[PDB]
């Protein structure tokens, strides 16, 4: 029904200085990955998850696309939880990951978790919206902050980039305390559901 | 139930990790060594 | 305005959904000073903007509260503050009172939070304990048995792997207290430029600890020539970023002192401590000619002829012609200069020295050495090219 | 200081990746190397290259996959065993963002100094294309090696 | 009509060096090249292959490595 390929992005900036919200923060992450593999490569093929960081300690490639969720839970170890955030740094890398992968000529999907508004400059994230809408690339933000954190620029990304309907953006809040990560990302579009063309 | 679970699927998989190791090494190891054995005799160790 | 009784007091409600976990008498010790502005290890998110230099009362309480402070703000609240800012306080009452809070603690955080590299930067977990085990000694009794325990920190440094170079220099901080009230400043001239010398991303201080940095700086170039002159602090932000009164001048001073040759003006600024030792003016003769053997390279003569007279170090280093060649002797047995000296003809010709970074004449000087040798490329490589 | 011995089939192919797809200066390429950095002699047996993307106007802007190297190095286990990661080459006098923060991921795969290689792929002015640095610490300080070319027997013939 | 082989002097030495070492060793390799039948020939990269436990023949050839070097070589233009 949905044939996507996922890119999970780490950022991280001092909002993200709150290790545990209820009793623990950014362990949730790791866990939520054996969730969104098995709910995507499992339940149908030529959907491969991808992991990259584009803040906190360097932003570099973790792990690329792979047949299992444990290569991608090696990348997750050896990060900076507060550090620098570079947004146009994320966008990029995940562009030339996208382009050298299998099962080419299909959706792309970039899964950022975003814990700050994000604000650096205007006129770069629109530069880089009307680039990731000719490769059809889908860029999900979630929102964990303290509270919720939206009218900002953070929500100027979302209506910048989209000239289609289902192929941009999709805006999850994750209410802070006792929550499921996977459950919140499960019942969200981002997993299967739209975004599909 | 809970809490066990969480640790046992990360031992699980890491001892899946060592199995497609040595699923390539046991076909090295056995077609490494040369079934038409030659007698020898080791005079010092 | 109140940073510790009022702002940190509501944000630490605000932040870590409501209280990081705090105790009945977190309100206890700031409604204790009141208007006595009174900050004492402000204890996180208001202490890494806000310094404060009272004696804490609440020493003992937060330590508790470091499995909170993690996931409030940050674990270098610890390293960068708090156990390891204790410095600041300034409290005599505490000597070797602190090897429970700082380092029998950091063994219990050692086991729990941090085991190995830590979590989120790295660095932590090794300057906590280390930065205290010299400064056990550097305090009640004399120095000499906190120089068995240097080297200990100096093998870690080696085998330990830290990004921030901030522990690096920790290190040399200590070597360097060794070396404070010991003399022969040489050494300690040696390992106070370890500490801060030209770099910018690390030692990150105050302006008012770079005027105490410098005072350390100004007292180790007296009684030694290693390692340049004055003039090597001039191109550092180091004498340009102090004040040029209050004896933080002699940095300034000794560096004109050179060429005019009048001790009588540095001997008014100081004191009777450091005037009353002949090694200041023994070595300080040595700059002096040795601003003029630095004209033994390139300066005058474009021939490369290296000569130097005993009358043109004569008047430069204020010292008679008889001893002019006991100098030469003591300066050669000290390891200070290599080379030889013409006694017949009264001429020097010196050996491998260590050059000093300045620039202008010196540059165009070597500058149209290389010409020349570029100009018997046109003479003698053209000549050889057509045969 | 140590020594670095290059063959010269690693300086002959690492030159002619640069003429195949006609690289401009916007992209550079790097690549592997292999031998021995056990010793103070730092020998370089074999090379490979790596599917490295890098924007010229962006020195924030890489890419470089580590799983193509561990599905490289298990074909090695099955040809030389004595073949291990002694560092890597990238092409181009200038160092950038790009180049130096890759050198870190190397550094998992090779137990010694990983060897830094720039390649000069003009090869515009006196010899040697490719100067051997070493990187150490006192800010990444790169200090220039004896640079030596010796091989085997079978090869320099 | 029988083909003429151009090779370069990166894939002859290459060629020599993998099967070098020991007389009783046998070893194997693949060659890369685009040419088109009845001149043309030529021989762009060669690098060696994983050898099983019946040396050379058919079935040594693994194209799990092979597949991913093939994405690797492509960088430089090695793959053919």
């Amino acid at each position: 029904m949905v044939l996507e390929a996922t890119v999970l992005v780490i950022d991280n900036s001092e909002y993200s200085r709150n290790g545990d919200f209820p009793r623990t923060r950014f362990e949730a992450q790791i866990d939520s990955v054996e969730f969104i593999f098995q709910a995507k490569r499992n339940s149908n093929p030529e959907n491969t998850v991808g992991l990259i960081s584009g803040a906190g300690a360097n932003p570099r490639v973790l792990s690329t696309f792979t047949a299992e969720f444990g290569k991608i839970l090696a990348g997750l170890h050896d990060t900076q939880i507060e550090g620098k955030l570079h947004m146009a740094t994320a966008l990029q890398i995940a562009q030339l990951t996208l382009k050298h992968r299998q099962n080419k000529v299909q959706h792309q999907r970039i899964v950022a978790f975003v814990c700050s508004p994000i604000s650096d400059s205007r006129d770069e994230l629109i530069r880089l919206a009307k680039t990731l809408k000719k490769n059809n690339v889908a860029v999900d933000i979630i929102n964990f902050g303290e509270i919720e954190q939206n009218t900002e620029l953070l929500d100027e990304f979302i209506a910048a980039v989209n000239n289609p309907q289902e192929e941009t953006s999709h805006l999850l809040t994750v209410t802070p305390g006792p929550r499921l990560l996977y459950e919140n990302i499960a019942s969200s579009p981002i997993i299967l559901e739209e975004g599909s063309s | 139930i809970r809490i066990f679970r969480s640790e046992l699927q990360r031992l699980s998989h890491e001892n899946n990790v060592m199995l497609e190791k040595i699923k390539d090494n046991k076909e090295k190891i056995k077609n490494n060594r040369q079934l038409p054995y030659l007698v020898a005799n080791v005079v010092e160790v | 305005m109140f940073n510790n009784h009022e702002i940190d007091t509501i944000l630490s409600t605000l932040r870590m959904e409501a209280d990081p976990s705090l105790h009945p008498l977190f309100e206890q010790f700031e409604k204790f000073y009141e208007e006595k502005l009174w900050f004492q290890l402000s204890e996180s998110l208001t202490k890494f903007f806000d310094d404060a230099k009272s004696t804490p009362l609440r020493l003992r309480l937060y330590d508790n509260f470091v499995s909170k402070f993690y996931d409030k703000i940050n674990q270098l609240s610890v390293v960068k503050y708090l156990l390891a800012s204790l410095k600041d306080s300034k409290d005599f009452d505490e000597s070797l009172k602190y090897l429970d809070d700082l380092k029998a603690q950091f063994q219990e955080l050692d086991s729990k939070k941090q085991r190995n590299n830590g979590s989120k930067d790295h660095g932590d977990g090794i300057l906590l304990i280390d930065s205290e085990i010299a400064r056990t000694y550097l305090l009640k009794n004399d120095l000499v048995k906190a120089r068995d325990l240097l080297d200990d920190l100096e093998k870690t440094l080696d085998k330990k792997d830290s990004i921030p170079l901030r522990i690096t220099n920790s290190f040399y901080s200590t070597n360097s207290q060794y070396f404070k009230f010991k003399n022969d400043f040489n050494s300690f001239y040696y390992t106070s430029l370890l500490y801060l010398s030209t770099l910018e991303p690390s030692t990150s201080i105050t302006l008012a600890e770079r005027q105490q940095l410098a005072y350390d700086l100004s007292i180790s170039a007296l009684l030694g020539d290693k390692i340049y002159n004055f003039g090597e602090l001039l191109h550092h932000p180091i004498m340009e970023t102090i004040v040029n009164d209050s004896n933080y001048d002699w940095l300034f001073q000794l560096l004109n002192a050179l060429t005019v040759g009048d001790f009588d003006k540095f001997d008014s600024l100081i004191k009777v401590q450091i005037s009353k030792i002949p090694i200041l003016a023994q070595h300080e003769s040595f700059l002096r000619q040795k601003i003029c053997l630095m004209t033994l390279i390139e300066t005058v003569f474009v021939k490369n002829i290296r000569m130097l007279s005993f009358e043109d170090i004569s008047k430069a280093t204020h010292l008679p012609k008889d001893n002019v060649e006991h100098l030469v002797m003591r300066a050669i047995s000290l390891g200070l200069l290599k080379g030889s000296i013409d006694q017949v003809n009264e001429l020097v010709t010196i050996s491998w020295v260590q050059p000093r970074i300045i620039s202008g004449d010196q540059i165009t000087k070597m500058k149209d050495r290389l010409v020349e040798w570029n100009d018997q490329v046109e003479k003698l490589g053209k000549k050889m090219e057509a045969r | 200081h140590e020594k670095v011995t290059i063959a010269p089939l690693v300086l002959l192919s690492a030159l002619d990746h640069y003429e195949r797809t006609q690289t401009k200066e916007n992209k550079r390429c790097v690549g592997v190397i292999l031998g021995d950095a056990n010793s103070s002699t730092i020998r370089v047996t074999n090379s490979f290259a790596l599917p490295f993307e890098e924007d010229e106007k962006n020195s924030d802007v890489w890419f470089l996959d580590h799983n193509y190297i561990e599905n490289m190095n298990e074909m090695c286990k099955k040809i030389n065993a004595k073949e291990k990661l002694i560092g890597w080459y990238h092409s181009g006098p200038k160092l950038r963002a790009s180049d130096l923060k890759i050198n870190e991921l190397f550094k998992k795969y090779t137990q010694n100094n990983p060897l830094l290689l720039i390649v000069d792929v003009k090869q515009q002015g006196v010899g040697l294309p490719t100067d051997a640095y070493v990187a150490i610490e006192q800010e990444k300080t790169f200090l220039h090696l004896p640079c030596t070319i010796e091989a085997e027997e079978a090869e320099e013939i | 009509t029988k083909e003429t082989v151009y090779i370069s002097s990166i894939a002859l030495l290459k060629m020599l060096k993998h099967g070098r070492a020991g007389v009783p060793m046998e070893v194997m390799g693949l060659m890369l090249g685009e040419f088109v039948d009845d001149y043309t020939v030529n021989v762009v990269d060669v690098f060696a292959m994983p050898q099983s436990g019946t040396g050379v023949s058919v079935e040594a050839v693994d194209d799990v490595f092979q597949a991913k070097m093939m994405d690797m070589l492509k960088q430089t233009g090695r793959d053919q």
